[PDB]
């Protein structure tokens, strides 16, 4: 801490774009330390300081251990010809396993062509295909052919049958047997077990799926008539480029992860074909004004890509791009497909008409490509790593103990010591009375302090048992035994998770969460005891440390119903971010605290874009003021409140006004939205 | 199948031919098998392989012709696919008996429920619906002309076609001139809406507002002169207040469903055209218009099933003229708007469909309404263990062959396998469908085909198929790629609830929906968690159907109220000045308040307060009810309240009662036991049979005592006879009327727990078909007066398909107030002779006031002067009760109901008032004083308060219900100080006398030292068998608990034996053990007599009482949903006094049977808890281990005994016998059951 004070040169450090290569020397050494002793002390002042370079930061320590060019072979293409001719036995079938959306078999037809061996593909999606492929198998295990079966995963029963055959063959040596498939969890265990996996992914960015695009669809239906539509086709390219590319960067770009595929894309084309037919009549040209806009917005928007959206926001967001886009000043010639990128640069449409100037255009693209061409903020990059980074970690941590069973123990008792601890003894529940039950808010709590309570002593009864063990004062059960399995891999037990949180949180989290919540409901259960139900409403309430805080809005809802004997409906919400210690709350006005603000700044209760990760709301004031028939002002922006940062669920929705003549899209595109927790 | 139809003969002549030839050579081998059936005797028979070989053969020849000309009909009429094959062969072979096919037309059809024929049955007329809606045919199809039955049903389906297509001609040529009139005069569109079905009339208001939209569109042209849709709204809000001033008048069921129709559907006609106003939309082909779903009608084109064209953006549909009768149509939401744009898209790109979202978000009923709008057949296959797969297969076909969709209900809810099956099935039919889709396929010779059933399927383009997914979750990979997915997350409730309301004549629907939509919400998360509640979109939708009535309802009484006056009457001026909110919230309580619990009625009434500020439900008055209820429960002995009085809430909930048996035809009573369901449902009964002069006979019957195959009545395998079980008999019995059953009025009540198995016939007859089919073939159809009725603890185990099809009334155990059962106990002690036992029962009814027999016996006199003085410790804050509530905090190893301790305390009393009628009997020179009467009753009353409440605990928590009543009573108490109340007994005289001085010390003989089965007396022997005699003497069934080895059986047997009447039957039950031991038991030792009151079980001694030990009352195994059978089957008994001989299916009572019975403890391994309504009857005694001086006097008698055999250790005795039992004890407290399992001591050792 004091050396980090005293460092002027710190800052440029802390902000630099590689600072894993130039780490400063602040751990204190009795010795000189050896190379690898300076790498990872590295690795931990990387993971202290900036997580989002702690991959980068782990390179350089495999570098640093196992040589220079040891990850760099898989940082090439795929050269199945020497392995699949030396290092691959002809009983041994090569599982070419891809993502879904992803066919890998032009990679075996390619060898094929090649090693000028004949090659017999069949499609497994029927049962004819079952006996056409045990036809195909007999043949060329006996003379050595190769055989590719594709999509296999649609067939696991199959499999298995073809995993015991191929047990029993004494195969010839030219015999090779290839198995495409999509990586589900239906492919049996013991075929991947006895096979070697290979595991096939597109390349990320925008230019291979635009190039991916444009070679899947025929150049014949581009080049039709009229000259507009390969423009049109490289605008949806563009567009499916953009929203996929954006799944990457979930939970950021996309609420959740949707499965646009390319059945979505061959149905935009169908659409655009059809329109454009219909539009056109076998004009060899018609004006960018005549191309009919509304009918792709709106069909693109709700039934090609926003069937598969369910939540709102992500629907405002397809919406917006296709606005965007999809619009007759696209065929102008100063079009700006991406804005802003980097915050200097932008992107220009191409200015040609046929399909080869925009495959050209394609090629040419730039190979550096960074969030800001999808619109999302260039942190957000700096968000995924560090996720990536935790998921090192994590990994890494279910690596620890099952391969090393030497310690594990002593190491655990002293762990589940401190996690007992850190825990308070009990949650005192709170009395009910015949005045209080009429508070909604003693109502909410109530259940909370329930819930939490019996929560509560399911954890420490747990956590005591662990203990225990550890000891050797209790035997392992089954039950027992596989809590020691998740606890010392740190992965969260089924049995501790009964309200909703991230998912792929480790345990630490956990039960800090759990600290913090129970001294909440503690808090706010002896204010109960001591004011009664009407300090409920003066109280403070972290809605990220409720169970249910949509619960909590609807009982502030209800009690300023009650208060002001107005009806429910007639009742809106309104948010007052308030930085001045003591803000007085209104009657109708009730405090909040621990929300986030991802991806803006509140200054003066307007927002203004950030290139902030996440700003700490102060004491937010939530005002529930009579539905005032007020015009929706162009500067305000209806943000939601996700529970958390995985935005699995919503709470509600806030509406904010807008600091600078800032485009309201510009909010939906870059993600903004509001968190109760971290 | 060629004896079950005599038809069969004609259709098939060389196959009957064959069959008759291989049939007599069979039956001649199974002869010769019948004379020697030993297997080597058989397989040595000349030739007997060859002959069955030969036999195989045949009888596949002819099950292959069969099989084939099923399959000709079949094609012959395609929609015979969706029929099955004794179906099938049922219709072709009544051919001509067609009153026999009127039941399969709802399989086959759409719509068509029926065909009506002329009076000879020689020519069809035309269809009718399941509404009664009919359609006469424009061209009969004569079956004389066509006797084949698919070439006339072929012809039928055809007529329907052509002849809706005409009427539809003729409705839409009708109200071309409602769409051009800037005013519509309200009689001839009442006229044209009655003329024409309310499919046609639908239509025709679509095609209508189509063509004039697209004639405005065309004649605005560019210019941007607005007038023309202005005029198209100004008729659509014309046409609107029409219909609003004509649905709030009164008008027949099937008018106002089509004038609910009509609003449904002008609503979203006049949301559409504001929609192109506001957005200026000036030329026919902009997106605007076009994504708006429009119908083209040309009346000039030839063909029938291309004249109505409905369009949607790209698709194209026609609509087949399928009747579909008064379907419930859908709002139509943005939501839904998406929906019929997305799935319409997928359909013209030849893809399937695949709305999916959470349960209840209209996803199945939207596709439904979509397929339903084109006229399309569409079939609802459900996806939750009814799914049928053998036909699904033949249904796929159909469905290819004539043209229909198909939709799955929560696909997801397949197996794996069955999934898998369905999804290969529907991925060939999807991929044959994509093959239309191709341009280079020229379609004037074109038979696209599918492999389904391993044949090649023509398949028709107009066929779609539908997959509805409910996720946590995605689509079976074989069809991601065919299939396009629809996000239906969140239905527009607040819109729907709206257009509903507009629809039953609201004059506010945007301010009344926009608070009931949130309220449901509020409702939904604030409530306590519960099975029985359903907020869901169908409650409310009901509900708002309710209000409507109401409303209505409202609307005629003032009409009727004016009109007796002098008045000038109109019914839109008295429904302008009314309260719309008030008639709302009172359709919500009505229809809400009766399931809801206690705990959660005054929740549910703050946020109905907050919803709906200053306006409250006042509970509609009944005058005349209330009063019949009020005699009846002065009758009965039991307590009534005019509301927020001891037992309001009970009359409350039996007025409720009567409210849904009103509404419904099956209600239950789901309250916890000890809350008054019964006893309200029998009050109801007796009182509406004074108020109505109806009368009113209850059939009750516990369904999961009897067995199922009973209870219905089971088919004989072979040898083919019906055997009516007892529902099946009770119904048939009361259809037939042969003592004029159907002028009464009957109920009958399921008094037992719900379960799923039982219940399966029974949810045809509580759906609205009101129909019970049975394996015989028989439909019996439930007449009016029948009501089927349940009572049940709890729904734990019910299905929601059961509890949606009933009305329910929740019966929470705060109904019955401590105060009311104390009140019916005083009522009962002062009117009902304890002696007279049942001969004078009947004598109860024959007097109303019984005036002159206020001296019935001395016995009455005396049991009065003992309510007297009981009185004051009973009063709502008296001795009883605290002592209650105080008990209740006291662990007990049964769980502690309120009932079972008052009925212990009752029996107690009554024992107390018969203790004081023998000491008069034995002292008739001077009788019971005043004085020492109130001294052995107040005595009695803390005794039997000791005994009654923690008989059931442990000697430390009996001393401590006795510290709290000594510091909380005012009777004098046991002045010893190291002595525990429990162990007094109250003697004739007031005074208290320690038990102590009633058991004999005496000597036992050395034959038998250890198995005197005569209990050695004790204290706590003593102590159980004055308890036993004393509960005994009310025939209530007792048991006891304990530990093992405590000495249970022993004393109950002993005890048992010493009375001379009782004659012990015993019985141990175990795992296995079912209604047949007791009955087994019955048909040993007792037997049936008949007699004018009815079939009586009585012992075969006479004048000795039966009682059945039943050794272990715990130990029978529960069933899958927790509930005993034996156990339920004692409960009946006890409680009812009788059960249902099942063989002959009718009701016969106990008269002189018992039951006792012993336990241990529920917590040991083997055992289990008891049923909650038959823990209420029993009285639980907890028999602990003796102690210390109890074994001292036990095993001093034993050894004592022992010792006679050398006479020179008899002084040991006495100092060995302490020893015995020191060194035991010790051991008792030295080891237990938690160092090892096994540690276990008692008196045995
Ligand atoms: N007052 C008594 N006089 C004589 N023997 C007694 C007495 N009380 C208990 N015992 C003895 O206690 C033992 C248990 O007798 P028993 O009545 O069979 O217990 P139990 O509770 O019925 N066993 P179980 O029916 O399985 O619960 C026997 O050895 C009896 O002799
Ligand atoms: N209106 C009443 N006033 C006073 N006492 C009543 C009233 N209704 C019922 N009781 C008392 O409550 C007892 C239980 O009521 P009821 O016989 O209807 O049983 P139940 O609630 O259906 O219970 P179970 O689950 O045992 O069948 C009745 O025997 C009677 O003692
Ligand atoms: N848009 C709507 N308009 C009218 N009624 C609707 C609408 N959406 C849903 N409902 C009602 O809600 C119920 C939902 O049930 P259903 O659609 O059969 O299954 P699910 O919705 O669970 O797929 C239906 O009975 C329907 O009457
Ligand atoms: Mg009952």
């Amino acid at each position: 801490i004091a050396k980090v004070q005293a460092d002027e040169q710190f800052g440029i450090w802390l902000d630099s774009s590689s600072p894993e290569q130039t780490v400063p020397y602040l751990w204190s050494e009795e010795t000189p330390a050896t190379p690898i002793g300076q790498a990872i002390h590295r690795l931990l002042l990387i993971q202290a300081f900036r997580p989002d370079r702690l991959l980068a930061m782990a390179h350089m320590f495999v570098s640093t251990n196992l040589g220079e060019s040891f990850m760099s072979i898989m940082e090439q293409p795929l050269d199945l010809t020497h392995i699949v001719g030396t290092e691959v036995k002809p009983n041994t079938p090569v599982l070419m396993c891809s993502v879904p959306g992803y066919d890998a078999s032009g990679h075996v037809e390619d060898l094929a062509a090649e090693q000028n061996t004949q090659i017999t593909s069949i499609a497994i999606g029927s049962a004819e295909g079952f006996n056409q492929a045990d036809k195909a198998i007999n043949t060329a295990v006996k003379s050595g052919r190769w055989v590719m079966l594709k999509n296999v995963h649609l067939a696991p029963g199959w499999l298995m049958q073809l995993e015991k055959k191929l047990h029993s063959l004494q195969p010839h040596a030219c015999f090779r047997l290839f198995l495409t498939m999509e990586i589900n969890p239906k492919v049996p265990v013991n075929l991947l077990r006895a096979g070697r996996i290979f595991v096939f992914e597109p390349p990320p960015g925008v230019k291979a799926n635009m190039l991916r695009t444009f070679s899947s669809i025929p150049v014949s239906r581009i080049c039709k008539s009229p000259n507009e539509r390969a423009r049109l086709y490289f605008l949806l390219a563009w567009f499916h480029a953009i929203i996929q590319e954006r799944l990457r960067y979930a939970p950021l770009g996309w609420s959740k992860k949707y499965e646009f595929g390319e059945s979505d894309l061959r149905s935009a084309c169908d659409t655009v074909d059809t329109w454009l037919d219909d539009t056109a009549k076998g004009r060899q040209n018609i004006s960018p004004d005549k191309i009919p806009w509304s009918a792709l917005k709106t069909l693109m928007a709700q039934s090609i890509y926003g069937g598969r959206v369910d939540n709102e926001f992500d629907q405002r967001l397809l919406n917006t791009f296709l606005e965007r886009l999809f619009t007759t000043r696209s065929f102008d010639s100063e079009f700006k497909l991406a804005c802003k990128v980097d915050g200097h640069k932008d992107i220009q449409m191409p200015d040609g008409i046929r399909r080869e100037e925009f495959v050209q255009w394609v090629e040419l693209l730039p190979d550096t490509q960074t969030p800001s061409w999808l619109g999302l903020p260039n942190n957000a990059e700096r968000v995924l790593l560090t996720t990536q980074g935790v998921d090192m970690i994590s990994k890494m941590l279910k690596m620890q103990m099952l391969e090393d069973e030497d310690a594990w123990m002593r190491t655990l008792h002293t762990t589940a010591s401190n996690w007992l601890h850190l825990i308070p003894q009990t949650l005192s529940h709170l009395k009910r009375t015949v005045e209080n039950i009429k508070d909604p808010l003693f109502r909410f709590f109530e259940r909370e302090v329930k819930m939490g309570a019996k929560l509560l002593q399911d954890v420490r009864q747990d956590l005591a048992d662990v203990v225990q063990v550890c000891e050797g004062k209790k035997k392992q059960t089954n039950y027992l035994r596989t809590l020691i399995n998740e606890l010392v891999k740190g992965i969260l037990p089924r049995s501790w998770s009964h309200y909703t949180v991230p998912a792929g949180m480790t345990v630490i989290q956990w039960v800090s969460d759990f600290s913090e919540r129970i001294k909440q409901l503690q808090n706010i259960s002896l204010a109960a005891a001591s004011g009664g139900a009407k300090e409920l409403k003066n109280i403070h309430v972290c809605l990220g440390g409720l169970f249910v805080p949509e619960a909590y809005i609807t009982a502030t809802r209800q009690y300023v119903a009650q208060a002001n004997s107005w009806s429910l409906e007639e009742l809106c919400l309104e948010v007052n971010v308030t930085t001045s210690q003591g803000a007085t709350l209104d009657a109708c006005s009730f405090g909040v605290t621990g929300l986030k603000l991802q991806g803006a700044t509140c200054n003066n209760n307007k927002l203004s874009l950030s290139n902030a990760i996440s700003t700490a709301l102060p004491l937010t004031q939530l005002r529930w003021v009579k539905q005032t028939n007020t015009e929706k002002k162009a500067s305000v922006v209806t943000l939601p409140v996700y529970l958390n940062f995985t935005r699995a669920d919503l709470i509600f929705t806030v509406d904010f006004e807008i600091a600078t003549k800032e485009d309201p899209r510009s909010f939906y595109e870059r993600g903004v939205a509001v968190l109760c927790t971290e | 199948i060629f004896t079950g139809s005599a038809d069969i003969k004609h259709l098939l002549p060389v196959e009957t031919q064959e069959f008759q030839s291989i049939s007599t050579e069979f039956l001649a081998l199974m002869k010769k098998v019948s004379k020697s059936p030993l297997v080597m005797d058989v397989l040595n028979i000349q030739g007997v392989q060859r002959s069955l070989e030969r036999l195989a053969d045949l009888l596949g020849e002819i099950q292959k012709a069969l099989g084939e000309y099923l399959e000709r009909e079949r094609s012959s009429f395609p929609r015979f696919y969706f029929v099955g094959d004794e179906d099938l062969l049922e219709i072709i072979g009544n051919s001509k008996n067609v009153a026999k096919l009127q039941k399969h037309f709802k399989k086959m059809f759409a719509g068509v429920s029926s065909i009506i024929l002329n009076e000879d049955n020689s020519v069809v007329l035309g269809i009718s619906s399941r509404e009664g809606e009919e359609v006469m045919f424009k061209t009969p199809v004569s079956i004389t002309e066509h006797p084949k039955i698919n070439e006339w049903l072929t012809l039928v389906e055809k007529e329907m076609r052509v002849t809706l297509a005409k009427l539809l001609a003729e409705s839409v040529t009708e109200v071309e001139i409602f769409g051009k009139a800037t005013s519509i005069d309200p009689n001839t569109y009442i006229t044209w809406i009655d003329k024409y079905q309310a499919q046609l009339v639908v239509l025709s208001a679509q095609i209508a507002w189509s063509e004039n939209v697209e004639t405005a569109l065309s004649s605005m042209g560019g210019g941007g002169d607005a007038a023309p849709l202005h005029s198209v709204l100004s008729n659509v809000e014309v046409t609107l207040n029409v219909l609003a001033d004509s649905v709030l008048m009164e008008q027949p069921p099937l008018r106002r469903r089509k004038l609910e129709h009509l609003i449904t559907e002008l609503v979203h006609q006049r949301d559409v055209t504001r929609s192109l106003i506001k957005s200026k939309i000036d030329n026919a082909k902009s997106f605007e218009w076009l994504s708006q779903m429009r119908f083209y009608f040309d009346p000039k084109q030839t063909d029938v099933l291309q004249q109505l064209s409905i369009q949607m953006a790209n698709a194209k549909f026609n609509y087949g003229f399928e009747y579909l009768g008064v379907q419930d149509k859908l709002v139509q939401t943005p939501l839904t708007d998406r929906c019929y744009l997305t799935m319409t898209q997928a359909l013209e790109a030849r893809l399937g469909g695949s709305p999916f979202g959470p349960a209840g978000t209209g996803k199945t009923e939207s596709v439904k309404a979509l397929g339903h709008q084109l006229g399309r057949f569409v079939l609802v296959f459900n996806c939750d263990e009814t799914f049928d797969f053998q036909a699904m297969g033949r249904i796929f076909v159909g469905l290819c062959q004539v043209g229909a969709w198909g939709c799955f209900d929560e696909f997801n809810r397949l197996e794996e396998r069955m999934l898998s099956a369905v999804s290969q099935q529907v991925q060939c039919i999807q991929e044959a469908l994509r093959e239309h889709s191709n341009p280079n396929y020229d379609k004037t010779s074109a038979p696209i085909t599918c492999e389904l059933l391993n044949k090649q399927v023509k398949v028709s383009p107009d066929m779609a198929i539908f997959i509805t997914m409910n996720p946590g979750s995605n689509l079976p990979d074989n069809l991601k790629k065919l299939f396009r997915s629809l996000a239906m997350t969140k239905p527009d409730r607040q819109l729907i609830a709206q257009v509903m309301l507009y629809s039953q004549g609201f004059r506010t629907a945007e301010v009344l929906a926009n608070k009931i939509v949130p309220f449901f919400k509020l409702c939904d998360e604030q409530l306590s968690s519960q099975s029985h509640y359903d907020f869901g979109l169908r409650a409310l939708k009901s509900v708002l159907v309710s209000a409507g009535n109401v409303k209505r309802e409202r609307i005629q009484k003032i009409k009727r109220e004016k009109e007796e006056r002098g008045e000038a009457v109109d019914e839109g001026e008295i429904a302008e000045n009314l309260p719309e909110q008030e008639i709302l919230i009172q359709s919500v309580c009505e229809t809400m308040v009766p399931k809801l619990v206690a705990e959660d009625i005054p929740l549910l009434f703050s946020l109905l307060s907050d919803v709906f500020p200053g306006v409250q439900y006042h509970r509609g008055e009944m005058t005349a009810l209330r009063e019949e209820l009020k005699k009846v429960c002065q009758e009965m002995y039991l307590t009534y309240g005019d509301g927020e009085e001891v037992g309001g809430m009970w009359v409350e909930k039996v007025l409720q009662l009567y409210q849904i048996t009103q509404i419904n035809h099956g209600l239950m009573m789901v309250g916890p036991s000890g809350s008054g369901k019964s006893m309200a449902w029998r009050v109801l009964l007796k009182a509406l049979e004074r108020l109505e002069g109806v009368e009113g006979v209850a059939h009750i019957i516990d369904p999961k005592a009897i067995s199922k195959d009973h209870l219905y009545g089971t088919l004989d395998p072979n040898t083919r006879e019906w055997t009516d079980g007892l529902f099946t008999h009770v119904l048939r019995k009361i259809i037939d009327s042969v003592r004029g059953e159907l002028q009464k009025r009957q109920w009958i009540v399921f008094d037992g727990d719900v379960d799923p198995e039982w219940v399966e016939n029974l949810n045809s007859v509580l759906d609205d078909n009101k129909l019970l089919t049975l394996p015989n073939g028989e439909r019996l159809s439930l007449p009016p007066n029948v009501r089927i009725m349940f009572e049940v603890q709890d729904l734990k185990y019910a299905t929601l398909a059961t509890v949606s099809r009933c009305g329910m009334v929740w019966f929470s155990e705060d109904v019955l107030s401590t105060d009311m059962i104390f009140n019916n106990f005083l009522a009962r002690l002062r009117s009902i002779p304890l002696d007279e036992g049942e001969d004078e029962a009947q004598r109860r009814r024959k007097g109303k006031e019984d005036e002159g027999e206020e001296a019935a016996s001395p016995m009455l006199q005396i049991q009065r002067d003992a309510a007297t003085i009981m009185q004051p410790y009973f009063t709502s804050n008296g001795l009883v009760t605290k002592a209650l509530e105080h008990a209740f905090q006291l662990e007990h190893i049964m769980d502690l109901t309120r009932l079972r301790c008052l009925g212990s305390l009752f029996s107690m009393l009554h024992q107390a008032c018969r203790n004081v009628a023998q000491y008069n009997a034995n002292h008739p020179d001077f009788p019971m004083q005043i004085e020492q009467l109130e001294r052995y009753i107040q005595r009695y009353l803390v005794y039997a308060i000791l005994w009654s409440l923690s008989g059931d605990s442990r000697l430390k928590m009996r001393a401590e219900l006795g510290e709290y009543i000594r510091r909380i009573t005012t009777v004098p108490l046991p002045t010893a100080p190291n002595i525990p109340i429990i162990d007094y007994e109250v003697s004739i005289s007031g005074e208290w006398s320690p038990w102590q001085a009633k058991v004999p010390q005496i000597e036992v003989e050395t034959h038998k030292v250890a198995a005197p089965d005569v209990v050695v007396p004790t204290l706590d022997t003593v102590r159980h068998e004055a308890l036993l005699y004393t509960w005994l003497a009310e025939h209530k069934p007792l048991v006891l608990c304990g530990p093992p080895g405590s000495g249970k059986t022993m004393t109950l047997f002993s005890a048992l034996r010493a009375l001379p009447d009782m004659e012990v039957v015993g019985l141990n039950f175990s795992s296995a053990t079912t209604p047949e031991l007791l009955l087994k038991t019955f048909d040993h030792y007792c037997e049936y007599r008949r007699t004018p009151n009815g079939v009586v079980l009585a012992p075969v001694q006479l004048g000795k009482w039966l009682v059945l030990f039943c050794d272990e009352i715990n130990l029978p195994d529960m069933d899958k949903y927790g509930t005993q059978r034996v156990i339920s089957f004692i409960r009946q008994m006890v409680e009812h006094g009788g059960f249902y001989r099942t063989s002959d299916q009718t009701w016969v009572k106990l008269e002189r049977i018992q039951f006792v019975g012993a336990c241990n403890p529920p917590t040991d391994p083997g055992r289990k808890p008891l049923s909650h309504r038959f823990l209420r009857h029993v009285p639980v005694v907890y028999v602990d281990y003796p102690g210390p001086a109890s074994l001292t006097q036990i095993y001093g008698t034993f050894n004592r005994a022992m010792l006679r055999l050398i006479p020179s250790l008899r002084t040991y005795a006495e100092p060995l016998t302490a020893a015995m039992v020191e060194f035991y004890t010790m051991s008792q407290e030295r080891f237990t059951q938690d160092t090892q399992p096994h540690y276990i001591y008692s008196p045995r050792e």
